[PDB]
C-alpha cells in the first residue's frame, strides 16, 4: 500500500531519501509510468526493480580504533588507553539516528604530580616544622597507589607593597618581624622553590631551609600563586600524562580580583606566566589578583586539580569558592598541617572517583543522549557522569546521535572526552544524503524537453537557471 | 539612543599619566561647563609619579588641557615633641575628582603619612588626602581626616581599635547638594572601611598650610565594628548620595562594600548619622557587588532609585559552566517608608571578562521623554574586548532590558574605555545632556554629545 | 560657641587636696586636647600638662609630677585637675586650655579658677581711721584695713556717696592675713566741715564696720 | 626645656601707635609659637597660632611674624582695648613654655606725686600696734622708690607696699607704703619720715611728722 514515501510525491532521488529514513529510490529505466520510484525497499523489489538501481543508504556505526583498556598505567611511554573505543565512523541519513557506546576506565597505577603551594605568612611557622618529613612520608603512602610520583614546593604571602607590607622603619623591609623579638624573611608575593621531581628527599631539605614572613592584612595573595603554579608549565614541571594535584594550604581569607586597587594596582590579571630565573612572581606589585573565572579557565586548560587544604575557621569560605570552581576539592587542615598527609590521599581518591563525559565540536544539527552504567550493570538514563568510583573501576555509556535534516557540509567530526582524562573518543560523522546515481547525471539530456533539463537517476530535472 | 557616535571630542594628557582615570563636569561661577580630569600617575617635580589634575575647557576639537596645580612637596613639621611627615610619592592625585559649585575636590588615596617620636613611630601608612581648589580665585585647601599622632605601640595594646592609618581617604568621593564632602575610605579601621564627611566651607576656613594636623569640628566619621561580617569589606569602595527616607531635610548616604561578609559584597543606605536604613546583599561571592553605585529616579515617580554594579558576576550557562560577564542590579524605591525589596531588573553582560557594571552613570533624560536614563560600562567588553558603554532608557516600570545605543571604544586595546563615566550635564548648551567617558589606558577622554532624536 | 566654664575659687589648707573642673560648653570635650596652665604674678605662666579625653592619656611637665593629676569624664563633658599636698606656692590661678584648629595650639581659655592655700582662720578686719597731722588747698584722708581673712572686702566712703577722687589699693598678704588701705582727697573746705566715714564690709565673717575720720 | 625671652617687659605708647613685641627662644621652633592677650583682671584670648595665623574673631591689625628662634607680634593703630598684657608660648616641644609677658601702658606727661603721711590711729595704739601710712598718689611714670626714715635713719624691716594699675581717668599711678611697728618700739623714737624718689625731681619729696608733737 501507499506510504509516506509515495504519498509525498518526490521529484528526485535526493528528495526521496529526505522523506524518511525508510524510503528508497529505484533508478531503473524499465519501470511502469504509474508505479512510483520512491517506496519501501521491499515494494521496489516487489515491482521488479533492478537490485543494482536501488538507492537505500543505511545508518551504521563501525569502529576504526579499538585499543583495549590498559590494566596498568605504570610503565609505557604513555601508551595507556583510558577510553575505548578511541575513534569510530558514523554514517547518518537525514532525520535518522544511530547509536554507539564508549568505555571509560580509571586506570590503576597512574602517574601523579603533587605541587605543594604553602601559605608562609607568620601563622604558618608551626606548619613548616611538622612537614619537614612530609616528602618521605607522602612517598611511602602514595607508593601504594602509584609508582610514578613527583612532588614540588612553592610558597606565597601577599603582594609586597603598601599597605599589605610594612614599609617603616627601613629595618622593617629587610626584617618585617623587627618590632617583635625574632627575624623573618622579607615579604614576597610568590616564589617557586622546587620543580616537580621524583627525588622526594629534595622536598624535605628544601622545606627545612624555608622560613616565614609577615604582612599586615589577614587576606593573603594565594590566588596569585595558584595562577602562576598553573600557567608556568615548564617551571613547575607538570607532566603531560599524569594527574595534576595542586595542594593549596592556608589559614586565612584570600584576596580576590579588584582588591589590588587598595595598593594602586588596577591592571587586570593576564593569566600568563611571570616567574623568571629568580623564581619570584615579578608582576606581584603591578598586576591585580586573578578572578575566579580566569582561574577556572587556566586550571581547566592545564588539567590541574586544585585542592583547598584550609583550616576550620575558613572551611566554609573555601567550600563556597570551590562551588564556583568546578572540579575543586576541599579538606580540613589542622592548625599546624599535621594532618595534610591524609588530607592529600583522601583528596586524590575523591578526585579519581568521578567520570564525567564532555563533548567538543558538536555540530549544530546533531543532538546527543546518554545512558550511564555505573556500579554493577545498573543503567541510568539521561546521565553522562558516574560517581563513587574506585581506582580500577570501569564504566560505560550508551550514546545516540540524532541529526536534524541534512547539513551543507557532509563530513564533520566531534569528540567525547571525560573531564581531566588524556584519551578521548573521536566520532567521524558522514552525512549520506545524496544518491550514487547523481554522480553520473546527464546535463543537457536529449530525453528532457529538448536539452532544457538534466537526466539523473532515471528522471528529468530542470537544469540550472530554470 | 540619541548620543552622537560619529563626531566625538577627544581630550588627552601625558603618556602614562592615566589621564581619564576620574572625571567630572565643572561649572564656574558663570555657569560655563568644563571638564576636570584626574591623572593619578602624572609625574611631579622629582620626576616621580605623584598624580595630577587637569581642567579642560569645552572645545569641540578637544586637545590638551591646562593643569590645576597643587602642592607636590613632602612636608615635615616638628611640633609637640613629635615629627609629622607627609609622603606624596605615588599618592595617586586624581584617582578621584568631583565638582561642587565652583570648587574642585581631587584626592590622592595613597598619600602616605607617619609620625616620629624619638625611636617610636605611628608607621608609614596611606591615610590618603584630598585637595580642594577654587580655580577662579586660586584658593586652596586640604582635608585628611585619618591623619593621627598615635604611636604604633598603642594600636597593638588596644587590639587595633579605631585604626585609621590605612584609610586611603578620597578613594571614592561625593558632595551633597548642601555642600558636604563625603569621602570613602575602604581601609579605615583596619580595612573595614569608613566614611568621612565635612562641609566644604569649613574645610577651607579651618585649613592653614603647614599645620598638617588640624581639627575640623563640623566633620563626622563613621564607626568601627567588631562584627567579622565587616572585616576586609572595603566599606566605601564606592559612595553616592540620594533621598531614601522620605524626609527631604535629611540627606542619605549610599555605600558600597564589595568584599562584605567574606567577599559576598554589600551596599548599605544610611542617614547622615551613619545609622543603617537598608542593606543590599551580594548575589554571588567575589562578584564585587558594590564596585559601583548610582542614584537616580529612572521611572519618573520622583523617588530616587538605586543601581549597583557587580562587574565580576559569573553568569550560569549550559553544562554547569560559569562565565564572568558582570551584572547590574536595579532597585526601585517603594512608596513611603518601606524596605527596598528584590531587584526590579537584572542586566547581565555578554562578553567574557567584559566587566559589565564597572561603572554606572546617570545620564538624566537623554531622549527627553520624561524618564531619566543611565549608561553602563563594560571596559573590556564588545566583540573585540576593547570596551563598550551601553545606554538603557528609563520607563514607567523601571528600565528597558535591552540597550537603546552601544558605544564601541574608539581607542586601542587596553584603554579601559568606560572605567570612568559622567553624564547628565549639557556641555554645549544644546538642551540635551551629554556624556564624558574616560580611557585611562590611552590617557584620553571622549565626549559624546547628545543630539535630537532621529 | 566654644566656652570653657571652670569651677569656682577654692580656699583650702596646706597638706590637703583639691580637684578643679573644666566643663565644655557648645562642643564635645572629647574633640581636642585639654591643657592646664598655672599663673602667678611673679613666676608668670607655667604649663602643667595635657590630656586627650578620648583615651585618657596624659603628659606632664616634670616639675608638676606628683602634685598635678589630670583626668576627664566624657559623660559629664568635663576635665579635671587634681592637686595634692598643697603648699603656699600652689596659690595661683589655674586655667584649662584647648586649641582651635592646630592640634598643638593653645587658643581657647577658661575664665580661671582661683586657688588660695593658707592655715589662716576666718578673722575679721581691724579698721583704723587715718587723719592728717596738725594747711593747703587739698586735704587727704585714709582708712587702714588690717588683719582679715579671707578675701575680699568692699570699701566705700559715706556709703558710696564719696566715689570720685579715691584710691583703694590692692590687698597684701601680711603673715597669713591681709592688709588693705584706701585714700581720698577733697578740698579743705569739705573737711572737717562735712563728716567722712569709711565703710568696710567683710562678708566672710559677716561684719560691716564704719569709722568716722576725726582730726587731731 | 626651651626658654622664651619676651621683650620688652612693658612699653608706654599712645593710641594709633604701631608697636611690636618680640619673643626669643633658646633654640629653633619653626613658627610653632602662639600669642596671647589678657585684658586687665580677665582671662586669656588667643591672638595668633603657628606664628602668623590669626585666631577666628581677632582683628586684622594684629599680625605675627618671624622664623627660627626670633618672632614678633605687631599691632598697627592701637585701640583703647589693646592696652593689656601679652605673652608668647612655644609648642615645638614638651613641656610648653611661656614668655615673661609684656604690658602695654598708656603714655602721658610726667607728673610728680602727692605725698601724705599719717601717724597711727588712736584705736590701733590702744591695741598694741603702730602703723605709719604714706600715700603717693597720681604720678607718672610708674617707676618710684619709697624710703622710710626713723629719726633720720633708714628702716627696711616691716614695710608693706602696694601699687594700683594705671588709672582709667588720668592714666597715672599711685602707691601705698605702710610701716608697721610695735607700740613699744614706736615710742622709742620721735621723728618719722617717708622719702619719695621720682624722675620729676632730683630732690626727694619729703613728708614727715613728730610723735607727741602736733
Ligand atoms: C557559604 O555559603 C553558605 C550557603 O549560602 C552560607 O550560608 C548561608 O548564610 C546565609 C547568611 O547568614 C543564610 O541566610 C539566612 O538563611 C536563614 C534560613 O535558615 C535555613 O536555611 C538552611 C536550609 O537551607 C539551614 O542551614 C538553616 O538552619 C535553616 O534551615 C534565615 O533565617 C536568615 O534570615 C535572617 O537573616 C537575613 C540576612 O541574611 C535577613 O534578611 C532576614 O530578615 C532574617 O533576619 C538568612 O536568610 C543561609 O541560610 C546560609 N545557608 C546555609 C546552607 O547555611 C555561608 O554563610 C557561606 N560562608 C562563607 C564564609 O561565605
Ligand atoms: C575590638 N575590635 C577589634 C577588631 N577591630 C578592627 N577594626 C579590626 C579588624 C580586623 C583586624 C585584623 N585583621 O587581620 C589582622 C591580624 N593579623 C595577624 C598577623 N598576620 C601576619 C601575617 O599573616 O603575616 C596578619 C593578620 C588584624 C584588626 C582590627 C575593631 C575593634
Ligand atoms: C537509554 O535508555 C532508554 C531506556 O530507559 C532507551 O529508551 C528506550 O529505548 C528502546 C530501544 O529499543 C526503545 O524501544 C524505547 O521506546 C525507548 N524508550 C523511551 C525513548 O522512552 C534509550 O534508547 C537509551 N538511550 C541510549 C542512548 O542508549
Ligand atoms: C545500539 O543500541 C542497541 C539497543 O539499544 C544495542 O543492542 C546495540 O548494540 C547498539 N549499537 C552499538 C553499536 O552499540
Ligand atoms: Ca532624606
Ligand atoms: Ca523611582
Ligand atoms: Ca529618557
Ligand atoms: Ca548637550
Ligand atoms: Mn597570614
Ligand atoms: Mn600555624
Ligand atoms: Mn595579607
Amino acid at each position: 500500500g501507499p506510504n509516506i514515501c509515495t504519498t509525498r510525491g518526490v521529484s528526485s532521488c535526493q528528495q526521496c531519501l529526505a522523506v524518511s529514513p525508510m524510503c528508497a529510490w529505484c533508478s531503473d529505466e524499465a519501470l511502469p509510468l504509474g508505479s512510483p520510484r520512491c517506496d519501501l525497499k521491499e515494494n521496489l523489489l516487489k515491482d521488479n526493480c533492478a537490485p543494482e538501481s536501488i538507492e537505500f543508504p543505511v545508518s551504521e556505526a563501525r569502529v576504526l580504533e579499538d585499543r583495549p583498556l590498559s590494566d596498568k598505567g605504570s610503565g609505557d611511554s604513555s601508551q595507556v588507553t583510558q577510553v575505548s573505543p578511541q575513534r569510530i565512523a558514523l554514517r547518518l541519513r537525514p532525520d535518522d539516528s544511530k547509536n554507539f557506546s564508549i568505555q571509560v576506565r580509571q586506570v590503576e597505577d597512574y602517574p601523579v604530580d603533587i605541587y605543594y603551594l604553602m601559605d608562609l605568612s607568620y601563622s604558618m611557622k608551626d606548619d613548616l616544622w611538622s612537614i619537614q618529613n612530609l616528602g618521605t612520608k607522602l612517598a611511602t603512602q602514595m607508593r601504594k597507589l602509584t609508582s610514578n610520583l613527583r612532588i614540588g614546593f612553592g610558597a606565597f604571602v601577599d603582594k609586597p607593597v603598601s599597605p599589605y607590607m610594612y614599609i617603616s622603619p627601613p629595618e622593617a623591609l629587610e626584617n618585617p618581624c623587627y618590632d617583635m623579638k625574632t627575624t623573618c624573611l622579607p615579604m614576597f608575593g610568590y616564589k617557586h622553590v622546587l620543580t616537580l621531581t621524583d627525588q622526594v628527599t629534595r622536598f624535605n631539605e628544601e622545606v627545612k631551609k624555608q622560613s616565614v614572613s609577615r604582612n599586615r592584612d589577614a587576606p593573603e595573595g594565594g590566588f596569585d600563586a595558584i595562577m602562576q603554579a598553573t600557567v608556568c608549565d615548564e617551571k613547575i614541571g607538570w607532566r603531560n600524562d599524569a594527574s595534576h594535584l595542586l595542594v593549596f594550604t592556608t589559614d586565612a581569607k584570600t584576596h580576590i580580583a579588584l582588591d589590588g586597587r587598595l595598593a594602586g594596582i588596577v591592571q587586570p590579571n593576564d593569566g600568563q606566566c611571570h616567574v623568571g630565573s629568580d623564581n619570584h612572581y615579578s608582576a606581584s606589585t603591578t598586576m591585580d589578583y586573578p578572578s575566579l573565572g580566569l582561574m577556572t579557565e587556566k586550571l581547566s586548560q592545564k588539567n590541574i586539580n586544585l585542592i583547598f587544604a584550609v583550616t576550620e575557621n575558613v572551611v566554609n569560605l573555601y567550600q563556597n569558592y570551590s562551588e564556583l570552581i568546578p572540579g575543586t576539592t576541599v579538606g580540613v587542615l589542622s592548625m599546624d598541617s599535621s594532618n595534610v598527609l591524609q588530607l592529600i590521599v583522601d583528596a586524590y581518591g575523591k578526585i579519581r572517583s568521578k567520570v564525567e563525559l564532555e563533548v567538543r565540536d558538536l555540530p549544530e544539527e546533531l543532538s546527543l543522549s546518554f545512558n550511564a552504567t555505573c556500579l554493577n550493570n545498573e543503567v541510568i538514563p539521561g546521565l553522562k557522569s558516574c560517581m563513587g568510583l574506585k581506582i580500577g573501576d570501569t564504566v560505560s555509556f550508551s550514546i545516540e546521535a540524532k541529526v536534524r535534516g541534512c547539513p551543507q557540509e557532509k563530513e564533520k567530526s566531534f569528540t567525547i572526552k571525560p573531564v581531566g582524562f588524556k584519551d578521548s573518543l573521536i566520532v567521524q560523522v558522514t552525512f549520506d544524503c545524496d544518491c550514487a546515481c547523481q554522480a553520473q547525471a546527464e546535463p543537457n539530456s536529449h530525453r528532457c524537453n529538448n536539452g532544457n533539463g538534466t537526466f539523473e537517476c532515471g528522471v528529468c530535472r530542470c537544469g540550472p537557471g530554470w | 539612543l540619541n548620543l552622537d557616535p560619529v563626531q566625538l571630542t577627544f581630550y588627552a594628557g601625558p603618556n602614562g599619566s592615566q589621564f581619564g582615570f576620574s572625571l567630572d563636569f565643572h561649572k564656574d561661577s558663570h555657569g560655563r561647563v568644563a571638564i576636570v580630569v584626574g591623572a593619578p600617575r602624572t609625574l611631579g617635580p622629582s620626576q616621580e609619579e605623584t598624580g595630577g589634575v587637569f581642567l579642560c575647557p569645552w572645545r569641540a576639537e578637544g586637545g590638551q588641557c591646562p593643569s590645576l596645580l597643587f602642592d607636590l612637596r613632602d612636608e615635615t613639621r616638628n611640633v609637640g615633641s613629635q615629627t609629622l611627615q607627609t609622603f606624596k610619592a605615588r599618592q595617586g592625585l586624581g584617582a578621584s575628582v568631583v565638582s561642587w559649585s565652583d570648587v574642585i575636590v581631587a584626592c590622592a588615596p595613597w598619600q602616605h603619612w607617619n609620625v616620629l617620636e624619638k625611636t617610636e613611630e605611628a608607621e608609614k601608612t596611606p591615610v590618603g588626602s584630598c585637595f580642594l581648589a577654587q580655580p577662579e580665585s586660586g584658593r586652596r585647601a586640604e582635608y585628611s581626616p585619618c591623619r593621627g599622632n598615635t604611636l604604633s605601640r598603642i594600636y597593638v595594646e588596644n587590639d587595633f581599635s579605631w585604626d585609621k592609618r590605612y584609610c586611603e581617604a578620597g578613594f571614592s568621593s561625593v558632595v551633597t547638594q548642601a555642600g558636604e564632602l563625603v569621602l570613602g575610605a575602604p581601609g579605615g579601621y583596619y580595612f573595614l572601611g569608613l566614611l568621612a564627611q565635612a562641609p566644604v566651607a569649613d574645610i577651607f576656613s579651618s585649613y592653614r598650610p603647614g599645620i598638617l594636623l588640624w581639627h575640623v569640628s563640623s566633620q563626622s566619621l563613621s564607626f568601627d565594628s567588631s562584627n567579622p561580617e565587616y572585616f576586609d569589606g572595603y566599606w566605601g569602595y564606592s559612595v553616592a548620595v540620594g533621598e531614601f527616607d522620605g524626609d527631604l531635610n535629611t540627606t542619605e548616604y549610599v555605600v558600597g562594600a564589595p568584599t562584605w561578609s567574606w567577599t559576598l559584597g554589600a551596599v548599605e543606605i544610611l542617614d547622615s548619622y551613619y545609622q543603617r536604613l537598608h542593606r543590599l546583599r551580594g548575589e554571588q561571592m567575589a562578584s564585587y557587588f558594590g564596585h559601583s553605585v548610582a542614584v537616580t529616579d529612572v521611572n519618573g515617580d520622583g523617588r530616587h532609585d538605586l543601581l549597583v554594579g557587580a562587574p565580576l558576576y559569573m553568569e550560569s550557562r549550559a553544562d554547569r559552566k560559569l562565565a564572568e560577564v558582570g551584572r547590574v542590579y536595579l532597585f526601585l524605591q517603594p512608596r513611603g517608608p518601606h524596605a527596598l525589596g528584590a531587584p526590579s531588573l537584572l542586566l547581565t553582560g555578554t562578553q567574557l571578562y567584559g566587566r559589565f557594571g564597572s561603572a554606572i552613570a546617570p545620564l538624566g533624560d537623554l531622549d527627553r521623554d520624561g524618564y531619566n536614563d543611565i549608561a553602563v560600562a563594560a571596559p573590556y567588553g564588545g566583540p573585540s574586548g576593547r570596551g563598550q558603554v551601553l545606554v538603557f532608557l528609563g520607563q514607567s516600570e523601571g528600565l528597558r532590558s535591552r540597550p537603546s545605543q552601544v558605544l564601541d571604544s574608539p581607542f586601542p586595546t587596553g584603554s579601559a574605555f568606560g572605567f570612568s563615566l559622567r553624564g547628565a550635564v549639557d556641555i554645549d548648551d544644546n538642551g540635551y545632556p551629554d556624556l564624558i567617558v574616560g580611557a585611562y589606558g590611552a590617557n584620553q577622554v571622549a565626549v559624546y554629545r547628545a543630539q535630537p532624536v532621529v | 560657641e566654644v566656652q570653657l566654664q571652670q569651677s569656682g575659687a577654692e580656699l583650702v589648707k596646706p597638706g590637703a587636696s583639691v580637684k578643679l573642673s573644666c566643663t565644655a560648653s557648645g562642643f564635645n570635650i572629647k574633640d581636642t586636647y585639654v591643657h592646664w596652665v598655672k599663673q602667678r604674678p611673679e613666676q608668670g605662666l607655667e604649663w602643667i600638662g595635657r590630656i586627650d579625653p578620648a583615651n585618657g592619656y596624659t603628659k606632664y611637665d616634670p616639675k608638676f609630677q606628683g602634685k598635678a593629676t589630670i583626668t576627664a569624664d566624657t559623660s559629664s563633658n568635663t576635665a579635671y585637675l587634681q592637686l595634692s599636698s598643697l603648699t603656699s606656692e600652689d596659690t595661683a590661678v589655674y586655667y584649662c586650655v584647648r586649641p582651635l584648629y592646630d592640634y598643638y595650639a593653645m587658643d581657647y581659655w577658661g575664665q580661671g579658677t582661683s586657688v588660695t592655700v593658707s592655715s589662716a582662720k576666718t578673722t575679721a578686719p581691724s579698721v583704723y581711721p587715718l587723719a592728717p597731722v596738725c594747711t593747703g588747698s587739698s586735704v587727704t584722708l585714709g582708712c587702714l584695713v588690717k588683719g582679715y581673712f579671707p578675701e575680699p572686702v568692699t570699701l566705700t566712703w559715706n556709703s558710696g556717696s564719696l566715689s570720685s577722687g579715691v584710691h583703694t589699693f590692692p590687698a597684701v598678704l601680711q603673715s597669713d592675713l591681709y592688709t588693705l588701705s584706701s585714700s581720698v582727697t577733697v578740698t579743705s573746705s569739705t573737711w572737717p566741715s562735712q563728716s567722712i566715714t569709711c565703710n568696710v564690709a567683710h562678708p566672710a565673717s559677716s561684719t560691716k564696720v564704719d569709722k568716722k575720720i576725726e582730726p587731731r | 626645656d626651651i626658654l622664651m625671652t619676651q621683650s620688652p617687659s612693658s612699653m608706654s605708647v599712645s593710641l594709633g601707635d604701631t608697636v611690636s613685641i618680640t619673643c626669643h627662644a633658646s633654640q629653633g621652633i619653626s613658627s610653632n609659637i602662639g600669642w596671647l592677650q589678657q585684658k586687665p583682671g580677665k582671662s586669656f584670648m588667643g591672638l595668633i597660632y603657628y606664628g602668623t595665623n590669626l585666631v577666628d574673631g581677632v582683628p586684622s591689625r594684629f599680625s605675627g611674624s618671624g622664623s627660627g628662634a626670633d618672632y614678633s607680634l605687631t599691632i598697627s593703630s592701637l585701640d583703647s582695648e589693646d592696652f593689656a598684657d601679652y605673652y608668647c608660648v612655644q609648642y615645638a616641644q614638651l613641656p610648653y613654655t611661656f614668655g615673661g609677658g609684656t604690658k602695654l601702658e598708656i603714655k602721658r606727661a610726667d607728673a610728680a606725686p602727692t605725698v601724705s603721711i599719717f601717724p597711727p590711729s588712736s584705736e590701733q595704739l590702744t591695741s598694741g600696734g603702730a602703723s605709719v601710712v604714706c600715700f603717693l598718689n597720681n604720678f607718672y611714670p610708674k617707676d618710684i622708690n619709697v624710703k622710710w626714715k626713723i629719726d633720720g635713719s633708714e628702716r627696711q624691716n616691716g614695710v608693706l607696699n602696694s601699687w594700683t594699675d594705671q588709672d582709667s581717668k588720668d592714666s597715672t599711678y599711685s602707691m601705698s607704703s605702710t610701716l608697721t611697728l610695735t607700740k613699744d618700739e614706736y615710742e622709742r623714737h620721735n621723728s618719722y619720715t617717708c622719702e619719695a624718689t621720682h624722675k620729676t625731681s632730683t630732690s626727694p619729696i619729703v613728708k614727715s611728722f613728730n610723735r607727741n608733737e602736733c
